């Protein structure tokens, strides 16, 4: 129920290895960072809103400090996140390598040897 | 209460989940959930009356007796095992009375009658915090020794909170009491996935603490508690009453909302152990849920309840307070399904 | 769930306390202390899984 | 216990019917003793003999259930000479419903537990027979 | 009161042609009706309904029907100009099928 | 002459901007996708005497 | 008969009732202490029997 | 119409035995990973699923006020 | 696919940055702009679907549906404007809004690659349906018409669910070309029974099958004009759609699986046909029409065959612009009159000619003349029904008589006769009705010299 909790080497409160910084980061235009941005901004107009101010003018240089926060924030995320998905990917390449025996490369058929059974549609 | 007496004792709180969440000793946690509880009922009666002097009394019952319990299951544990680190209990008969008490501090089915009660006779203030925080200590214990549980009560218990909270959702006109009963089914779906990913139960009490203070803090902003007193916010704050018709349809678990993020991935992860029954009863189930969302929608935001002359007179006033994050809690309660992948962080 | 604070400021808040074979005052073993100490070995770093089989 | 549903599965489907009907009727008694002690603790029954008398109701309606569709689905399976087989347990559920309904005296209680019984208990055993889980272990 | 509420009576409807005798059903202004009539007129018949239409009748031949026909025409003139099937019960090469060796 | 109106008509850049911008990123998704530009068995060709790819 | 009747009365009015009746049953507690600890003990008598017996 | 609108067959084509590609290897790749995670739970041999043991760094190996330990 | 994509989202800030006196106009415009860009991806290449990228794909089964779904916005707009005068701005915008929030689902969930994103888009689409029923329905009967609505569809899309992430944990995909290539046959057992339920019952309520049809009464009888609308054009054909792409991964369960749905398409198109005869209500009556017309899209996508697939494509196109352009006629008396009652007002052809001449058409292709595209699609699926049995002449000859007859009953009972003495009210029609009926009338007549178009992939 915990897969990656007891994985060997792991620093408690990191939240970046080092290890991190061999994979590329994300864009700066990265459409995941937008739609960060776009979190912000939306949180922007709901400020705005609940206060009873000018919905898309009160509030400039909060509704630029709301979007600057949200896309600070997932840059962080992304990164984490993109960096996790390579340790699975490192841990279950390495595991089918170490244990070919569980992972067996079987000679594949063509179709022409394959016999498939038929079903009319009528 | 003195300013700074209510400040000590919600750090007092606050630091007896810390400690049950950095501990590595059996005796650490169980002073972490006696320092919380000591802190924590001055707060359900910082207004005094009499419903809050029954809730704080109805809360300590239950949280004691579940303290006693959980005490006798950690010194049977180092009866059968010198052990005191809290790895994987060695005894399954003290396995059986922890996650007992465990359910018990947390609510579960059929431990839930507490908790209705409680939230009803206690502040918005106070149900906010009983809702959210006071579920972290005993879910990060669960997510600790969830291989040596036994799926079976485990499950039993979940199903059978995710039905009582739709059941007992249904019947009520009290706000309070509808958050209660939410909670309940909340907590049935975190522990449903407890023993297969324990990432999976993060996120889903992520989800549910952002959905509760962004409804929380919506009902306190409009100071109602009944269902008829936000059937007039609409004629003194209609922005504030179409926010919440929207986040009760996140809360209802309906698509693309956020809401629906923890439900997909919960149900997803128990058909890969080949377990496709007990999902097909929950969702089926949380449609209750879904059922009195949609009532007090009905009741507040959609139609238009008939008002009083006095409004006028309010209508001539600003809040005096105004939340800080109450803006951020509604866009993550809402807007947050297309950055779904980014659960893979949270293990 | 479980914030490692202890081991990543090396700190031993409770840690002293966890197990019989753990430095006792004036040295006083415990009465199962060689069969601990055996078992804490043979199991050290291979696991919950493994060690139990 | 689940040693309670050994005793009753492990019994073949069309032998012995009359052992497996005890094991099912031993399975409603259960079950109703337990809905009687819930139902006694929630809802006081204002004196001592009020009690014992909604405890032998209850129990006597859940043993009864039990006994008529134990006693159906396995006299059905062995005339049909058709074990493996759905049909049985859903004739066998179905009549538990009617036995439901003829004891709470309802027409409308009969018919429902009839249909929703006999679905219940042919789904009980497609799983037995597909090996579905409804607790599944943690696999993976 | 014997009522039950302090409630607006419920208002008559406005006949648009009232004030405005020519009002195109659009709006209570006269210019601004007058121009919703003209927009809707314009890229709803002239802009989608002709001009779409004509893109739609003059769209290439990507479904390679024409196409098509002239493989067809060929395969035709070459089987029967060498007394071949004009076609074959098989669509795909015997030699190239390994059945299972024996069926019984 | 044209200040308020174009303050009052700027609306009408939107939603062509916003189709123009869909292509653009239309041609940018397929930019990603050239693992088999002329490759394939069918369509593989010889590059005339100055092109450069078979498709852009 | 049927679209006004029997197609309201199994799929949907069914659904209303049985949901509606279960409800009053789930939420109609009286708010005593004691029925409510009571049905604990109860609870933790058939965990420690028909759960803690089983492994 | 042909010219000013559209492309030529063999991008389409050839486009799509790209997409092709990935989704085939991304569904192999899943049905790996679900099987290495199930051998990885029940061995406990890989990475994944480690259950904490005691640190046997916790032992005290000094003369313990009589012989036999 | 962006191209479409990115300027429909752009109408959602051009309509909440607009004067308060332009909404109308700028919305109807850019949606009629949007409509004529979508009309290009009705080039298909033949042999395979357009695959712009790893999200989207155009099929010519899709192709038909996206363009009818741009088309019907606009038409939308010039239906709403007239009882939504009184309203506020801000409403008028949200009600703009939510009608291009369900454009924009509608869009991605017709060209979105697997079924996941399918899915949830599909869902995705219950919310402004849900909103703009229940706040701007006229009655009071509209809150208990969304929960119908609501429930009737989760109850049947939870277990699909379900279904599709088992589907992908045990097939390693849910992309659709994937799921084609790699088919494999469906064993006959209860696991396999239940994935196949699972897999269609939620399209099945979609359609509505006959039997769990009930929300669609309420929830289309309830609704503002443009829900009705949006409701019948299209929102049944997700059921449809979703239908077709997901029966590939069934076979060969479907030959017999399809048995008891046949039965119930059948026999309820006999039955929804004869309860239009005896109905009080006219959008009730208009309701239980397009039940009876999607019954017998029903039966040609279980039957499986090329035939039974072109007529389903063809009769859903139809059904989506004849069924739009008969709400929008009753919409018409009832903004005369105030009531649904169809005896109440009667002679209408005496007071209002040319919308009589615009019912005389809609009703001449409901009962599908030839040769209407309705007629293109209903004769196709009858033919193909023939092939799978030549008993089901009886059911289709039958349900052929039974439309001619309500069709023309609706027409008799509104237009001919003498009109009711007291009602006075009835002013002359407007240009923006009449024009409505013509936008909705001049595409399914064109549609008729271009018939592969809407026939489909089978094609
Ligand atoms: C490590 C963890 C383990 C923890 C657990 C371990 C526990 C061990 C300790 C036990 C030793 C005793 C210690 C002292 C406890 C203090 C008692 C107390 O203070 O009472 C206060 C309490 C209230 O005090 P009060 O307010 O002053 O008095 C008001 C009147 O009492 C009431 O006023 P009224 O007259 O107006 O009300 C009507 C009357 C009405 O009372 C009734 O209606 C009861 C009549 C039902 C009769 C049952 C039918 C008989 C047949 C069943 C047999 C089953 C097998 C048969 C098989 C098939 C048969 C053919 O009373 C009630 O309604 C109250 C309900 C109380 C019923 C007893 C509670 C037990 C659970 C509820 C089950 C109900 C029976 C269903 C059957 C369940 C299975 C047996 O007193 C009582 O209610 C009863 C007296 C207490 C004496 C007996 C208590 C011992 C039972 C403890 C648990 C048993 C063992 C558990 C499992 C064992 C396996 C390991
Ligand atoms: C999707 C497209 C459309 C589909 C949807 C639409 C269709 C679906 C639903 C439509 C309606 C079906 C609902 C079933 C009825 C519900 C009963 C009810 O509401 O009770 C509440 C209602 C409330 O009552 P209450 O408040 O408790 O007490 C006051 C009573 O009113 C006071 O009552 P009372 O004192 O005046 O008399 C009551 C008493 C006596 O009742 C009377 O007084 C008059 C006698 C009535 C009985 C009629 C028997 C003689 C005629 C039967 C002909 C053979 C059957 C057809 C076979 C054709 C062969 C080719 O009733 C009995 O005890 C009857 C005893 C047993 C006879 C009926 C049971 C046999 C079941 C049939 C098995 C068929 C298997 C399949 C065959 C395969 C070949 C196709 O109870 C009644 O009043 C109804 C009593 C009559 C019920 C029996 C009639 C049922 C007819 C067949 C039902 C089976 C269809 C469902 C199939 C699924 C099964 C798994
Ligand atoms: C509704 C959306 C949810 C919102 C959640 C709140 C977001 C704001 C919270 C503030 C962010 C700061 C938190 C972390 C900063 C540094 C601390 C860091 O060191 O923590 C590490 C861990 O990092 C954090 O866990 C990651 C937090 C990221 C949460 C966001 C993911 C939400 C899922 C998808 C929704 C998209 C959200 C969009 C963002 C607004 C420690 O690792 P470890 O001690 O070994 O793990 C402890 C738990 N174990 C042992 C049981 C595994
Ligand atoms: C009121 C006064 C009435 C009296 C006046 C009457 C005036 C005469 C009216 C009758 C005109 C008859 C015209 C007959 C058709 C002739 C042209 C026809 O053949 O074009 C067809 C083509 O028609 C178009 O395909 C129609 C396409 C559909 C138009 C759609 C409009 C835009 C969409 C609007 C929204 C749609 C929503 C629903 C979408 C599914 C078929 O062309 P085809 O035989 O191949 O051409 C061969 C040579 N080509 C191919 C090189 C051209
Ligand atoms: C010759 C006369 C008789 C025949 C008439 C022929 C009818 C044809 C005219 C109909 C217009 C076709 C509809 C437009 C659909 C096409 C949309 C899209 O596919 O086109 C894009 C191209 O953009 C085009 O410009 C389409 C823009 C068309 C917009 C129509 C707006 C018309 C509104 C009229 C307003 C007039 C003034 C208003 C006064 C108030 C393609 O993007 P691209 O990335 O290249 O793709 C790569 C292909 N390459 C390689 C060939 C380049
Ligand atoms: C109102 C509109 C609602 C929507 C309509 C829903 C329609 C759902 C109906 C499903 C169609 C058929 C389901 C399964 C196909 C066959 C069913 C069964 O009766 O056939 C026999 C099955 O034998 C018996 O009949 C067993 C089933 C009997 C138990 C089921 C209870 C049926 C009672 C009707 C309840 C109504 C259900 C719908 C609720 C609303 C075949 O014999 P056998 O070859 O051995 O089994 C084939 C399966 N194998 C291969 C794995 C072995
Ligand atoms: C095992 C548990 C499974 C859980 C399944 C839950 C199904 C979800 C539907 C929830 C319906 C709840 C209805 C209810 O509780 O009350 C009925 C309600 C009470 O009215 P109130 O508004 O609460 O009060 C007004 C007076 N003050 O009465 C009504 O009129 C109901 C009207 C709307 C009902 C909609 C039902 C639609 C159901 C469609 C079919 C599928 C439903 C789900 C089950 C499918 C079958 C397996
Ligand atoms: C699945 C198991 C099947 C259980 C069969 C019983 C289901 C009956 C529901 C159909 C409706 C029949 C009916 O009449 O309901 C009434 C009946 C009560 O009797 P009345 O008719 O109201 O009394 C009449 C005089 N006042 O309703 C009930 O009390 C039972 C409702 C609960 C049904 C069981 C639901 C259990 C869900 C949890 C499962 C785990
Ligand atoms: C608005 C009304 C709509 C109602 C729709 C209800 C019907 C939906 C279809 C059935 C729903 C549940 C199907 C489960 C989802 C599919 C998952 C699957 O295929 O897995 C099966 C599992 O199959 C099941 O477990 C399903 C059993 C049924 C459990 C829930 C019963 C609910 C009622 C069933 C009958 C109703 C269905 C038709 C009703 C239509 C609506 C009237 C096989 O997997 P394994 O467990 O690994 O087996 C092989 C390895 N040993």
């Amino acid at each position: 129920m915990t897969m990656m909790s007891g994985r060997p080497g792991r620093v408690p409160l990191q939240f970046l290895p080092n290890e991190a910084r061999s994979l590329p980061p994300p864009k700066l235009t990265d459409p995941r960072l937008v739609y960060m941005g776009f979190l912000g901004y939306c949180s922007g107009l709901i400020d705005n809103a609940i206060r009873r101010r000018p919905v898309v003018s009160a509030g400039l240089h909060r509704q630029l400090l709301y979007v600057t926060s949200f896309v600070f924030f997932g840059y962080y995320l992304l990164k984490r996140q993109d960096y996790m998905y390579a340790l699975r990917d490192h841990d279950m390449f390495a595991y089918v390598k170490s244990h070919p025996e569980d992972f067996p490369e079987k000679d594949k058929k063509t179709y022409g040897e394959i016999l498939e059974e038929f079903h009319p549609v009528r | 209460m003195n300013p700074i007496i209510y400040t000590t004792l919600i750090m007092t709180v606050m630091s007896g989940t810390m400690l049950v969440m950095i501990s590595s000793h059996w005796l650490l946690i169980w002073i972490g959930f006696e320092m919380n509880l000591l802190a924590m009922i001055p707060v359900l009666m910082k207004n005094f009356n009499p419903r809050a002097t029954e809730a704080a009394t109805k809360y300590f019952l239950t949280q004691a007796t579940a303290s006693m319990m959980l005490m006798m299951a950690i010194i049977i544990n180092l009866l059968y095992s010198g052990q005191w680190t809290i790895t994987k209990m060695f005894n399954p008969v003290a396995m059986t009375m922890m996650t007992m008490a465990l359910a018990m501090k947390l609510g579960l089915s059929p431990f839930h009658f507490w908790v209705p009660e409680v939230t009803q006779g206690i502040s918005l203030q106070a149900g906010l915090l009983l809702l959210t925080w006071q579920k972290l200590a005993p879910l990060s214990v669960l997510c600790q020794i969830s291989q040596s549980i036994n799926p079976n009560l485990m499950l039993t218990m979940a199903m059978l909170s995710i039905l009582i909270g739709g059941w007992g959702g249904l019947n009520q006109t009290q706000l309070r009491k509808i958050m209660a009963y939410s909670s309940i089914a909340h907590m049935g779906w975190m522990t449903a996935v407890l023993p297969y990913n324990t990432t999976m139960t993060i996120l889903n009490l992520l989800i549910y603490i952002t959905m509760t203070l962004a409804m929380f803090m919506l009902l306190i902003h409009s100071s109602a508690t009944t269902t008829l007193s936000l059937s007039h916010t609409w004629n003194k704050m209609p922005v504030i009453t179409s926010l919440m018709m929207v986040t009760l349809l996140s809360m209802g678990g309906l698509p693309p909302l956020s809401g629906f993020m923890p439900k997909w991935m919960i149900i997803q992860e128990m058909t890969k152990n080949e377990s496709i029954i007990m999902p097909t009863l929950m969702a089926m189930t949380a449609l209750l849920n879904l059922y009195f969302y949609m009532r007090l929608a009905y009741s507040s935001s959609l139609t238009m309840f008939p008002s009083t002359n006095n409004m006028k007179m309010k209508w001539q006033f600003e809040h005096t307070k105004q939340m800080k994050l109450l803006p951020t809690m509604i866009v993550l309660s809402t807007l947050v399904l297309p950055m779904t992948p980014a659960l893979s962080s949270l293990n | 769930p479980f914030f490692d604070v202890q081991k990543r400021l090396g700190l031993d808040l409770d840690r002293w306390m966890t197990i019989q074979s753990a430095e006792q005052p004036h040295k006083i073993p415990g009465r199962c202390h060689a069969f601990e100490k055996e078992w804490i070995e043979c199991a050290h770093g291979i696991g919950g899984i493994r060690a139990e089989k | 216990a689940k040693t309670l549903l050994h005793k009753y599965s492990d019994i073949p489907e069309g032998t012995e019917c009359h052992r497996k009907a005890y094991a099912s009727t031993s399975i409603g008694g259960a079950t109703g003793l337990i809905v009687s002690a819930y139902s006694i603790a929630l809802k006081p029954p204002a004196s001592f003999l009020e009690g014992v008398a909604r405890t032998g109701r209850y129990t006597f309606t859940s043993a009864a259930i039990g006994a008529i569709f134990g006693l159906t689905s396995c006299i059905s399976a062995q005339v049909r000479e058709k074990p493996d087989d759905p049909l049985n347990y859903f004739i066998g559920g179905c009549a538990g419903g009617l036995t439901l309904g003829a004891r709470t005296r309802s027409y409308g209680i009969g018919a429902a537990a009839c249909a929703y019984m006999g679905l219940t208990a042919a789904l009980v055993k497609m799983g037995q027979l597909e090996g579905w889980q409804v607790f599944a272990e943690p696999k993976v | 009161p014997t009522i039950r509420l302090q409630e607006d009576p419920d208002p008559e409807d406005e006949n648009l042609y009232e004030k405005n005798p020519d009002s195109h059903g659009y709006d209570k202004d006269p210019i601004v009706d007058l121009w919703n009539m003209r927009v809707v007129f314009f890229f709803g018949f002239s802009i989608v309904l002709v001009l779409g239409s004509t893109f739609v009748a003059y769209l290439p031949d990507y479904r390679m029907q024409e196409w098509a026909r002239r493989e067809a025409e060929r395969l035709v003139k070459y089987r029967e100009a060498n007394g071949l099937p004009l076609m074959e019960s098989n669509c795909f090469d015997p030699n190239k099928i390994q059945l299972p060796e024996d069926e019984d | 002459n044209v200040l308020q109106i174009v303050r009052d008509h700027w609306v009408h850049i939107l939603v062509p901007v916003g189709f123009v911008f869909g292509c653009y990123l239309d041609r940018r998704s397929d930019e990603k996708l050239t693992a088999f530009r002329n490759k394939s068995l069918l369509f593989k060709r010889e590059l005339r005497p100055n092109e450069e790819v078979t498709w852009k | 008969l049927l679209d006004l009747i029997w197609l309201e009365t199994i799929l949907p009015k069914t659904t209303s009732f049985i949901q509606m009746k279960m409800s009053i049953m789930v939420s109609n507690q009286k708010g005593l202490i004691k029925l409510y600890f009571l049905s604990f003990l109860i609870t933790i008598m058939i965990s420690m029997t028909l759960f803690n017996y089983h492994e | 119409i042909a010219r000013t609108f559209y492309d030529g067959p063999e991008k389409n084509y050839e486009k799509t035995m790209a997409i092709l590609q990935i989704e085939a290897e991304k569904a192999e790749l899943r049905l790996k990973e679900l099987e290495v995670r199930r051998l990885m739970r029940a061995r406990g041999d890989g990475p994944w699923y480690q259950y904490p043991t005691i640190d046997k760094a916790l032992i005290d190996h000094s003369p313990k006020t009589t012989p036999d330990n | 696919m962006l191209k479409i994509i990115i300027p429909t989202t752009m109408l959602l800030p051009m309509t909440w940055m607009s004067k308060h006196n332009m909404i109308w106009i700028n919305a109807t415009v850019h949606s009629l702009l949007i409509s004529l860009i979508s009309l290009s991806l009705l080039n298909q290449l033949g042999e395979n679907s357009l695959n712009f990228s790893l999200t989207f794909f155009s099929d010519s089964l899709s192709a038909p549906l996206l363009v009818l779904t741009t088309w019907l916005l606009p038409l939308m707009l010039m239906a709403s404007q007239s009882h939504l005068s009184k309203e506020t701005t801000t409403r008028k915008k949200l009600y703009i809004t939510m009608l291009i929030l369900l454009q924009l689902f509608l869009i991605m969930t017709f060209t979105a690659t697997e079924l996941i994103l399918f899915y949830i888009l599909f869902e995705a689409t219950l919310v402004p349906t849900l909103i703009i029923i229940t706040r701007w329905g006229n009655q009071t009967e509209r809150l208990n018409a969304g929960l119908y609505f609501l429930f009737y569809t989760l109850a049947g899309s939870l277990p699909l669910l379900v279904a599709l992430v088992y589907i992908q944990n045990t097939t390693g995909s849910l992309n659709f070309l994937i799921i084609h290539y790699w088919s494999h046959p469906l064993s006959n057992s209860w696991s396999n029974i239940f994935m196949w339920l699972a897999c269609i019952m939620a399209f099945m309520v979609k359609m509505p099958l006959y039997g769990l049809h009930l929300w669609l009464p309420k929830a289309h009888v309830e609704a503002p004009i443009a829900g009705s609308m949006v409701l019948a054009a299209v929102l049944l054909k997700l059921g449809g759609y979703g239908m077709m792409r997901i029966t590939t991964i069934l076979n060969p369960l479907t030959n017999y699986m399809a048995y008891p749905f046949l039965m119930l398409s059948m026999w309820g198109m006999i039955m929804t046909s004869s309860i239009c005869l005896r109905q009080t209500d006219l959008k009730s009556l208009i309701a239980y029409s397009s039940v009876s017309h999607m019954a017998l899209v029903i039966v040609a996508i279980m039957i499986q065959t090329p035939w039974s697939f072109m007529g389903a494509t063809a009769l859903m196109i139809a059904h989506g612009l004849t069924s739009s352009m008969l709400f929008c006629l009753a919409n018409t008396n009832y903004e005369r009159v105030h009531s649904r009652t169809m005896i109440l007002a009667r002679g209408l052809q005496t007071l209002l000619p040319l919308m009589a001449t615009w019912w005389l058409v809609a009703s001449l292709t409901n009962l599908a003349l030839p040769p209407s595209i309705n007629l293109i699609g209903e004769l196709f699926i009858i033919t193909a029904s023939f092939s799978w049995s030549n008993i089901t002449i009886i059911l289709m000859g039958m349900n052929m008589m039974i439309t001619a007859l309500y069709s023309l009953y609706m027409l008799i009972t509104t237009q001919r006769g003498k009109y009711t003495h007291h009602i006075n009210n009835i002013k002359p029609s407007f240009t923006r009705e009449n024009a409505l009926m013509a936008l909705h009338i001049l595409p399914l007549l064109l549609l008729t010299l271009n018939p592969k178009m809407i026939l489909g992939p089978l094609y």
